RNA sequence: UCUCAUGGAGAGUUCGAUCCUGGCUCAGGAUGAACGCUGGCGGCAUGCUUAACACAUGCAAGUCGGACGGGAAGUGGUGUUUCCAGUGGCGGACGGGUGAGUAACGCGUAAGAACCUGCCCUUGGGAGGGGAACAACAGCUGGAAACGGCUGCUAAUACCCCGUAGGCUGAGAAGCAAAAGGAGGAAUCCGCCCGAGGAGGGGCUCGCGUCUGAUUAGCUAGUUGGUGAGGUAAUAGCUUACCAAGGCGAUGAUCAGUAGCUGGUCCGAGAGGAUGAUCAGCCACACUGGGACUGAGACACGGCCCAGACUCCUACGGGAGGCAGCAGUGGGGAAUUUUCCGCAAUGGGCGAAAGCCUGACGGAGCAAUGCCGCGUGGAGGCAGAAGGCCCACGGGUCGUGAACUUCUUUUCCCGGAGAAGAAGCAAUGACGGUAUCCGGGGAAUAAGCAUCGGCUAACUCUGUGCCAGCAGCCGCGGUAAGACAGAGGAUGCAAGCGUUAUCCGGAAUGAUUGGGCGUAAAGCGUCUGUAGGUGGCUUUUUAAGUCCGCCGUCAAAUCCCAGGGCUCAACCCUGGACAG
């Protein structure tokens, strides 16, 4: 399916990354938009990533108890390079 | 005299008889497997030239890749386990050699 | 292996059943994998979907008698 | 009141509590009456109500409330009891069901006969 | 005045009255219901919710002599043909029961990639040459039995060796690995070994959804990751050593408590609430715990081993066992059925087939447990008589009601015939001489139960006197009781009618739709401020929400619409779809 984007909260480990994806639900009863919150052991080889940094999320098999993620470059994003203003 | 368990007992004694094989058949290679480790520890340590030594070493190999799928196909074993059996003794066959200086692939 | 046979439906006395295309493990009424045939004794009522059938009959689908029957009688064994 | 807050989990229901928590959940069930009495009930409504003490095979020990006129129980009798309310009388809530086990229907009652375990008479 | 809507009811109770806030109570549906009274029939369903508490008896998994050596029944004998323990072959991992444990990727849904796979298809090649055993049997012997012990003996599709192999190990060099015959007079069939596919069945991984408790706040050290070696059918702290210090947590971790989950069911105008019997899917378990073995598949309900608890048999030395399979017994309980018939149908197992086995299933029996249908008569019947009850004694009312006269016979009774369900060779039916059909009698064989003060449809009289009693709530009852008990009369339902228990409704009474906080319950004593929520205007971008189209799926059954079949209905069957 659809990958999820997220940033990264912890780069200490070693070929790890841990990253917190945010997404919105409208809660089951009252239809309001919630933010909920999930924390990944994403797998990093070569620990390109550090901290703050915002990236897509991809799915493989297990590489450990918990890493199931590949940690993947940004996927798509605005710019935030300047652009002319007509 | 006439005995009506034909299920349980006859699959009883059928499962002893078969129990026993299969442990022939395991035994086999955790000994001939066990004889490559110690003509593996023994190379590895010392100093004799491989091209050498590799013979008395290859032909226990031979053996126990014998041992292996013989009981493969007698099958007391998985054929993927048997895999993982045969790799392990060419991994360690490689190993020692690189100690001793005949061959190392880089890229 | 998949089977095709009959799953008994209807009430006590009057039987009407399916000709379905489900794993030979299952039970007689239990889940299958499609639908295929309609028969029936009492009113005389059978028909059958080939396409579905020779699908199946494809893949290795093993017929039970009366239905190896059924799809003799609606010439199914002919186009096979 | 605010979306924010009932996001939180404030709406919660009160469950429904049983007027009779010794039948736990049982239409009828049967106890021995410990003891047989009489109990005045609460002004002004003046008369001699005949409650029998009984212990249930659930454990618990109530009062139970018996029906009609007149009536043969005493202790170690084997009684039927069923659930509903005597306005009257403090803490009794329970009846007991008339017809049954060791309680006899009432003699010589005519009308509405099933409530109190009378037979048609010929 | 097109289109949509097929839907939302109130009443009593605080006061001398009123208006309001607020609780209690009632009218309605539904049961796996129980109890009381009463009970004619048929149709389809349902039937231990409690003790996952104990189990006497009998049956619930076998089959193959066309793998094989034997011996035992006959026959005149190896021409015929049967059975039978034993080795081998597949099957006993499905089917059947239960809901104890489980708050978990267990379940629902949607994804993924590192796997496995007997039987069934599809396909590429093969099946040389030898040998060794082990039951059975024989002899000796130990045991009450259960079951054993020695020495001999033998066949095989059973074991072992060698040769060859589009496979496996490996950078390579190289190294390593298979077979089985039985039928038939032959053709040929069923098999056997190695690869390579298919479909189905399993194993894993992950997003999302998946109860109550803060008077449970910190929890975790193979724990969270990294390497090296091992291990698994396969990925993985699955294991182990070393290195690093992480992981989870106030958006509720951990701990405690409850609970199998989902299609669904019940209720609701809807939004949603409550629940998870039958029926179907998945999980888990098999006397209480732990192991593995065999095998494609089990950590295996009617298999093995051990420990424990309990029952039985014993000639005392030892053995045997596991109904939460179908019936059945005790026990617990308000409460839940026959130690039934049959493999004829469908489904399974084995077999070349003939066939054998199936307490799955198909049927019967018992029970108003529920839902649906039908009956207990139809038409006429002076307006005269007996009797009950009321009555200002005039009369009223039970009442066209009965009696009475005719018609009809579903049901009842006595005789007859008598299916489909059976499938393409005939044969073969447990149900059953049942369903249905033809004749003969004859109104003939069949109405109870609640209520009658308000809510709530239906009223009077005799008997009682704050007594006996009633009651869902308000409250009735101290001499004329429309509220008690009886009578007559009426009203409601009807083979059922009531009472109790349970759940939703009404309840806008936990409120999103849909309430409140000056005095009725309710604004922290007041600020500052962190997380969190919401946030002015204009242009552009993007497209996460949002919207529209198309595709996949959300099993079948159920609910909804449209037809069809049982004489109708319930129930069954076909087709199709909104929602979300
Ligand atoms: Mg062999
Ligand atoms: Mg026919
Ligand atoms: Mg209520
Ligand atoms: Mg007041
Ligand atoms: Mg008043
Ligand atoms: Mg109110
Ligand atoms: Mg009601
Ligand atoms: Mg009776
Ligand atoms: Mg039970
Ligand atoms: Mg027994
Ligand atoms: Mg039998
Ligand atoms: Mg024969
Ligand atoms: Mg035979
Ligand atoms: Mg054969
Ligand atoms: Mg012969
Ligand atoms: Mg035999
Ligand atoms: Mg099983
Ligand atoms: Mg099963
Ligand atoms: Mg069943
Ligand atoms: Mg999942
Ligand atoms: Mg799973
Ligand atoms: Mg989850
Ligand atoms: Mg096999
Ligand atoms: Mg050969
Ligand atoms: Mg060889
Ligand atoms: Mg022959
Ligand atoms: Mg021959
Ligand atoms: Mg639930
Ligand atoms: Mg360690
Ligand atoms: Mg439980
Ligand atoms: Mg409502
Ligand atoms: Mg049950
Ligand atoms: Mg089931
Ligand atoms: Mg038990
Ligand atoms: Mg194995
Ligand atoms: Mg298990
Ligand atoms: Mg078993
Ligand atoms: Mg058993
Ligand atoms: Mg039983
Ligand atoms: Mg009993
Ligand atoms: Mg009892
Ligand atoms: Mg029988
Ligand atoms: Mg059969
Ligand atoms: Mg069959
Ligand atoms: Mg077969
Ligand atoms: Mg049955
Ligand atoms: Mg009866
Ligand atoms: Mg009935
Ligand atoms: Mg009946
Ligand atoms: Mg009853
Ligand atoms: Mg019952
Ligand atoms: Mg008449
Ligand atoms: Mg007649
Ligand atoms: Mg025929
Ligand atoms: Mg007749
Ligand atoms: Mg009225
Ligand atoms: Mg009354
Ligand atoms: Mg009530
Ligand atoms: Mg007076
Ligand atoms: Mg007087
Ligand atoms: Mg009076
Ligand atoms: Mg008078
Ligand atoms: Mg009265
Ligand atoms: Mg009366
Ligand atoms: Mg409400
Ligand atoms: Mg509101
Ligand atoms: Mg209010
Ligand atoms: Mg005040
Ligand atoms: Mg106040
Ligand atoms: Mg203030
Ligand atoms: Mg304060
Ligand atoms: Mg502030
Ligand atoms: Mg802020
Ligand atoms: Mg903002
Ligand atoms: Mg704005
Ligand atoms: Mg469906
Ligand atoms: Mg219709
Ligand atoms: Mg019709
Ligand atoms: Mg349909
Ligand atoms: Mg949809």
């Amino acid at each position: 399916m659809r990958s999820m984007q997220g940033k990264v909260i912890c780069a200490t480990n070693d070929k790890t990354v841990n990253v917190e994806v945010v997404r919105l639900a409208p809660h089951p009863k009252y239809k309001r938009r919630v933010r909920k919150k999930k924390k990944y052991q994403a797998h990093d080889p070569d620990n390109q990533f550090k901290v703050g940094d915002w990236v897509q999320l991809d799915k493989c098999r297990p590489i450990s108890k918990t890493k199931t993620f590949l940690a993947v470059a940004p996927e798509g994003r605005q710019s935030s390079a300047t652009r002319p203003k007509p | 005299t006439l005995k009506k368990a034909d299920s349980a007992a006859k699959r009883t004694r059928q499962a002893e008889t078969r129990r026993l094989r299969n442990k022939a058949r395991k035994s086999e290679v955790k000994t001939r497997m066990r004889k490559v480790f110690e003509a593996l520890d023994a190379l590895k340590k010392k100093s004799g030239a491989s091209t050498e030594e590799l013979v008395p070493i290859d032909n226990l190999i031979a053996e126990a890749y014998s041992a292996i799928d013989k009981a493969v196909v007698k099958g007391t074993l998985h054929r993927n386990t048997a895999a993982r059996r045969k790799s392990r003794l060419a991994r360690n066959k490689k190993v020692v050699e690189i100690h001793h200086g005949w061959y190392t692939p880089s890229l | 292996m998949v089977k095709l046979r009959l799953k008994r439906c209807g009430r006590k006395q009057r039987a009407v059943y399916r000709i379905v295309a489900i794993d030979v493990r299952s039970r007689r009424e239990g889940r299958d994998l499609q639908k295929v045939g309609f028969y029936d004794p009492i009113k005389s009522q059978t028909y059958l979907n080939v396409p579905a059938i020779l699908d199946f009959l494809e893949k290795g689908a093993q017929p039970t008698e009366t239905v190896y029957d059924i799809l003799k009688r609606a010439e199914v064994f002919k186009e096979f | 009141p605010t979306i924010k807050q009932l996001i939180r989990n404030t709406r919660q229901p009160i469950r429904n509590v049983t007027k009779s928590p010794a039948l736990r959940g049982c239409p009828q069930r049967r106890g021995t009456c410990t003891r047989v009495y009489t109990i005045t009930p609460k002004k002004p409504n003046s008369a001699l109500r005949k409650v029998a003490r009984v212990r249930l095979t659930s454990g618990f020990e109530i009062t139970a409330y018996i029906p009609g006129i007149g009536h043969n129980l005493q202790e170690h009798s084997v009684v039927l009891v069923r659930g509903g309310r005597v306005k009257d009388l403090p803490g009794v809530r329970y009846h007991i069901v008339r017809g049954t086990l060791d309680a006899v229907g009432v003699k010589d009652r005519q009308q509405g006969r099933s409530k109190y375990g009378v037979k048609k008479p010929k």
